[PDB]
């Protein structure tokens, strides 16, 4: 008897509320519920209405700038899932600077299986600290609950006794309540999401968070899996296919679909997998009759036709759009702002995307810590490049570490030139790989990658300094090392030895006390040159130190600068820019002394 | 065959010059 | 210029021969 | 009696000793001294000869690389003076890595005229610590002792005893000895440099370092001015005329001069100012027989043809070649390497140039303040570019603060561009400045001056925010101010104040405690908008305080950066990017709400 | 006349369109 | 682009008057 209602599509609510009651007869939303601006409404006009039929939002819920909403526990009293079919800029439930609303009250609401919620700039909304956020949302990291009342004054929130359990979430029982007259049920862990009848018994895999009966996968509110005539099932059993992740259809509904979208207008709703797909993937055709989408003779590839040859990312909201299509006729501009590490979503869409006829940009897009987003792509054309005629941007990627693993990824970059500037933790070491890998056809000129301030994050000298001497008895830590010599030995200012108080085995790269020792004597011969070293002061027994040695040397501009660093090393138990000058112009003085006595014959 | 420089330019045209 | 030539690049016996006049 | 000897041309001595006392006969140098690199020469052949001859050198002396000299006391006995016409790398006395050199002992010496000293690299060198380097040059700035033995060892110096007068220069009498066997006469101050004969006698105003009776032009082994027939005159008397700084000679040996190398090959020597300058300055022409410059009809301007069409200019031995002429036919790639600030003597030789017909480069040209140098320089024509068609080069010019001052300064570069990436203490404005003055006809492209990365070391905010009520009494400090917002005023993060203690009133720009103000209310009404301010809390009585507000806004790639910053006032007594990413992804999400819901009418 | 942005488009709008 | 239009630049009475759509 689940679903008593009809099937709703996605709506907007704008000005007053005869749409929100046109929302009267409605089990089941397949598309977006936004309750939009309202003003002429005050609190007295929403106590009558209640819509608890609605059952579950297929892609999510936005309200925005609506006053005298009260609270939503009679609004949506009924709410158990939101899905996350499509979302609005990665935020499933997303509840803006609206104002007059003193209580969320979504009691009822128990999962969403994709996305985040957003709610923030609300001046009057208490009962926040309370809610789950642990047994409703399985991907807590994007979660922003920020500019609410809660953070502002303290309200002093109350919850039903007499007797509603709290839970540990960061070391004691707070609270896990929704309201003053409502608390949210918790129930054993032995089952993740399959609906719990108010006492200890979790229902049939087939049941989404709450359920009446029994195991009895046609008695329960919401279908985990697929729903078909009243039962709640698996891929679903012949002669039904599949539709949109939560139902399933008979061929007819597709039939009907495709012939009012064939010639009133639209998303044709064609067959490939048993599911009745918007539209046949890349390889697949459309020819006549049986909606099927037979493999084309010929490889016929999917294209997405870009609005006007160009496209901004910034959220999975804008990377949906560009999902199973492998060539892209435009370009990709892709700005992640945020502190969050969106690279699941992107490489579940933005991944088979091959060819690129336009220019890769990367913006200002914080915590992106890799480019293996497109794993599929081979070529980036060059025939509508931006200005100066770069072909692949990149602005300043702050968490931007490594590119394409050049050991198994191809590329066949064309008419375009490369753009590294300002990438704090890349390295030169992956550009100049990218560069001998793709075979950049533009031979981009000077300063079109930067050569000094695109590696002064992460320690990248390419080189090792192999330990060779340590004796540690009470006190003294000894070190000896095979001497490096860069091409000009003046060049060399010494060594910058590291060392840290550090019992605990998972040490990484710059607390961290520096000492500077000075370069060994340039012997020219083969004698043990001093093998440089360090005998530092100050130690206690049984304890562990880390260690890493660093190069220090001048730079030179017409070179990628020499350097070294030791592998961080454990011992088992028992004024930084006037020197640089200072070397510099003692060996600007030594070359012209040598120029000008040193003349070859008149 | 290496790059000189330095003090050992000074104390390498020496012996190559005698 | 000899820093020219001996440090930055290499330079072979018969330069250095040819740069023995600064030393002659 | 003074000057018994001949007048040596400059000379070099390098492989034996033949051509040293070829220098038997010499009571003055015209030109430089350098006693090259000897390697078959030990300690014993070095005390037969002396020469107790040579009075004066008039450019340098440089010595390198020679074995066996012991010192130069019999070397060098009577050398008094070192002018400075011409200097070898901005050094008039070089003394480089050579070795067996225990002991200066020039004790002699007493003045050098223009120039400095480089004593270095001297492995066995004593006796160092105690010379004078106060009486002997006035322009202590660039004096580079470093790597001398006194620097590596204990050498344990006596002093001639019984007895030598010590002299303050740190707070202390130490020494201003010369060597074991001889100190340095130090005389009464009353007269600056005119000679004392061993008691307190200052001799007449024409004797340089040392005299032997009392006032007495014709009687002291220097003139300070130039010299005469056997006395130290002032300008030359008629009919004689100036020549190389020191003689006055007569008319007869300028005309032998110059036709000697008229016909024979060369400096022409011809007679401008009573000075037998080798050329005719700008503006002047040589006609025939009597060797005057007549002032030019058709102004002829003078040229330094350059050897290929650029030039590399790192002291003032390689800027002097430039003096004189106005019009450079080549490039100029200024490259002052070094923590002095070479600005007088440039400005001296490097300041009439007014046509550059090429490219005015600068590179990592160290401690350069500012670019007042050419204070001729009207016109940078553009005939010889470097690579990226740049007619104004400027790299990483650390101390670089303010170009030519834009208020009384000229300037019309043709067919060219700028090129200005990495100048920490620069700023901005200077360079719109002068693209509005100088009206580049280049138009540069985009990252040819870098927004962002060149003016982040000094405060150029170019506003300021006006203090509006102070009231201090004993332990509370308040602060209001008149609110300023950016066009977004969504970027304004708040307001950085500044406090120190310090009851001294010259105080400058960023110790200096930081605290965080939020930015007030957008009241968008005439009201007091909070003026922001702040409350400090620790305070004693009587004491002076300074304080400067700067304001933290996100950076705007497409816009100079807003800002402000308060004047430095005095009051009379009684996690740094994930803030701003934070900000910029709540900015964004906003306006992406704002764009999605805003739409015109379809 | 100035840049509303943010909060105050949002009630900007709310006049101008009323 | 709302933001595009009222935000870095300027907009008129007539500009939003179009935009009240949005509202209506
Ligand atoms: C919400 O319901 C889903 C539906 O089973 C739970 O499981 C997730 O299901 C999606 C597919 O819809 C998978 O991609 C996820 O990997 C599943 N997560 C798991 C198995 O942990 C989800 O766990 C439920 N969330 C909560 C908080 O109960
Ligand atoms: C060394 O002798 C000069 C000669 O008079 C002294 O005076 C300097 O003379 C030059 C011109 O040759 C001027 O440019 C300087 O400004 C003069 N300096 C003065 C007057 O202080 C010079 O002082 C002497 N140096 C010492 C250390 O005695
Ligand atoms: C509700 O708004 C619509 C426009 O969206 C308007 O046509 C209708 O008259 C309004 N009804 C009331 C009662 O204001
Ligand atoms: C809901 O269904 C009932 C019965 O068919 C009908 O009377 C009513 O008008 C419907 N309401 C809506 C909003 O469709
Ligand atoms: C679960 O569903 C039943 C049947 O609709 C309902 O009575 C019960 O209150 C629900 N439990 C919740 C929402 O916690
Ligand atoms: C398909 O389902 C619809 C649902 O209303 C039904 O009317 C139709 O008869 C079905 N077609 C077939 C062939 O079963
Ligand atoms: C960019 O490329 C196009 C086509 O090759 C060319 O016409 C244009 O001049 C180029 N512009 C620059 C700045 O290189
Ligand atoms: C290059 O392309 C081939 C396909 O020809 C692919 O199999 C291989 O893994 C790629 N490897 C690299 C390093 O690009
Ligand atoms: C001194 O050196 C010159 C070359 O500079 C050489 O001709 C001469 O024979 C040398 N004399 C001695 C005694 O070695
Ligand atoms: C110095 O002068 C004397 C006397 O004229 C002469 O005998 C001697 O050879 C001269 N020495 C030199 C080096 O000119
Ligand atoms: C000064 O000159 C006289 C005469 O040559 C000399 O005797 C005296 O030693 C000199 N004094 C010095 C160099 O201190
Ligand atoms: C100029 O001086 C030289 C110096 O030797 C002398 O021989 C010559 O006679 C002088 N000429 C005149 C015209 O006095
Ligand atoms: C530089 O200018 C010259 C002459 O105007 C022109 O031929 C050349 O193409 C230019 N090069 C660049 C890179 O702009
Ligand atoms: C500009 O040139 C004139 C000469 O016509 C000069 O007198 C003036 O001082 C210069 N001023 C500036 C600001 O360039």
């Amino acid at each position: 008897h689940l679903y008593p209602g009809e099937v709703c599509p996605g709506m907007d609510i704008r000005n007053n509320l005869t749409r929100l009651h046109e929302l009267e007869n409605c089990s089941v939303i397949e598309g977006h519920l936004q309750i939009l601006l309202m003003f002429k409404t005050r609190p007295e006009d929403f106590r009558d209405l209640s819509f608890p039929k609605l059952i579950m939002i297929t892609d999510y819920l936005l309200l925005f700038r609506v006053y005298g909403l009260e609270s939503l526990k009679d609004l949506f009293p009924n709410l158990t899932v939101i899905r996350g079919s499509r979302l609005f800029f990665n935020y499933a439930l997303v509840i803006f600077e609206m104002v007059h609303l003193k209580e969320l009250g979504l009691y009822n609401l128990m999962n969403i299986t994709r996305g985040s919620v957003r709610i923030e700039k609300n001046n009057e909304l208490c009962y926040l600290a309370t809610i789950d956020w642990s047994r409703i949302l399985d991907s807590v990291e994007d979660n922003y609950i920020v500019l609410n009342k809660d953070d502002n004054e303290e309200c002093g929130d109350i919850c039903p006794g007499t007797n509603c359990p709290a839970t540990v979430i960061n070391g004691q029982f707070v609270e896990r309540c929704w309201t003053h007259s409502h608390c949210q049920k918790v129930c054993p862990t032995i089952c993740k999401s399959h609906g719990c009848t108010a006492e200890g018994l979790c229902c049939h895999s087939e049941c989404l968070g709450n359920c009446s009966q029994p195991d009895d996968p046609t008695k329960c509110v919401a279908c985990r899996n697929f729903y078909l005539d009243g039962r709640c099932v698996e891929t679903c059993p012949p002669p039904y296919y599949h539709f949109q992740d939560w139902r399933c259809v008979n061929f007819s509904f597709c039939q009907d679909l495709h012939h009012k979208c064939k010639n009133s207008r639209c998303h044709q709703y064609v067959i490939h997998n048993n599911k009745c797909i918007p539209e046949c993937p890349s390889g697949y055709t459309m020819n006549s009759s049986n909606l099927l989408c037979t493999p084309c003779l010929g490889p016929c590839p999917k294209v997405c036709h870009l609005l006007e040859g160009e496209k901004t990312i910034d959220s999975v909201t804008s990377a949906q759009e560009l999902r199973g299509c492998t060539v892209i006729n435009g370009s990709l501009i892709i700005n992640i702002r945020g502190g969050n590490n969106l690279a699941a979503e992107l490489e579940a869409n933005l991944g088979l995307i091959e060819e690129i006829s336009g220019y890769l940009k990367i913006r200002r897009s914080y915590a992106l810590v890799s480019l293996s987003f497109f794993r599929k792509l081979r070529l980036i054309r060059g025939e509508t490049l931006e200005i100066g005629n770069y072909s692949f941007y990149a602005l300043d990627n702050q968490n931007l570490r490594q590119l394409w693993d050049w050991s198994k990824h191809n590329l066949t970059i064309t008419q375009g030139k490369l753009f590294f500037h300002y990438n704090p933790k890349l390295c030169l070491s992956e550009i100049h790989k990218m560069e001998e890998v793709s075979g950049t056809k533009g031979r981009q000129e000077r300063n079109d990658i930067a050569l000094k301030t695109n590696g002064d994050q992460a320690s990248c000298e390419n080189e090792l300094l192999k330990f060779s001497y340590i004796r540690t008895s009470f006190d003294k830590i000894l070190l000896r090392w095979e001497p490096y010599w860069p091409p000009d030995f003046r060049d060399l200012l010494g060594f910058m030895l590291f060392y840290k108080e550090a019992p605990y085995q998972n040490v990484t790269e710059f607390s961290w006390t520096v000492v500077d020792i000075d370069p060994p004597l340039r012997s020219n011969d083969p004698k043990s040159q001093n093998h440089p070293g360090w005998l530092m002061r100050g130690l206690k027994p049984w304890t562990q130190y880390a260690i890493f040695v660093k190069t220090l040397v001048t730079f030179s501009d017409e070179r990628r600068t020499y350097g070294a660093k030791s592998d961080i090393i454990y011992v088992q138990t028992d004024q930084i820019l006037k020197e640089l000058e200072e070397s510099s112009f003692r060996k600007t003085f030594e070359d012209y002394l040598h120029n000008v006595v040193f003349v070859p014959r008149p | 065959n290496q790059h000189l420089c330095g003090s050992e330019l000074v104390e390498a045209l020496y012996l190559v010059c005698l | 210029g000899i820093v020219e030539q001996c440090c930055t690049s290499i330079c072979s016996l018969y330069q250095l021969e040819n740069y023995c006049h600064s030393l002659q």
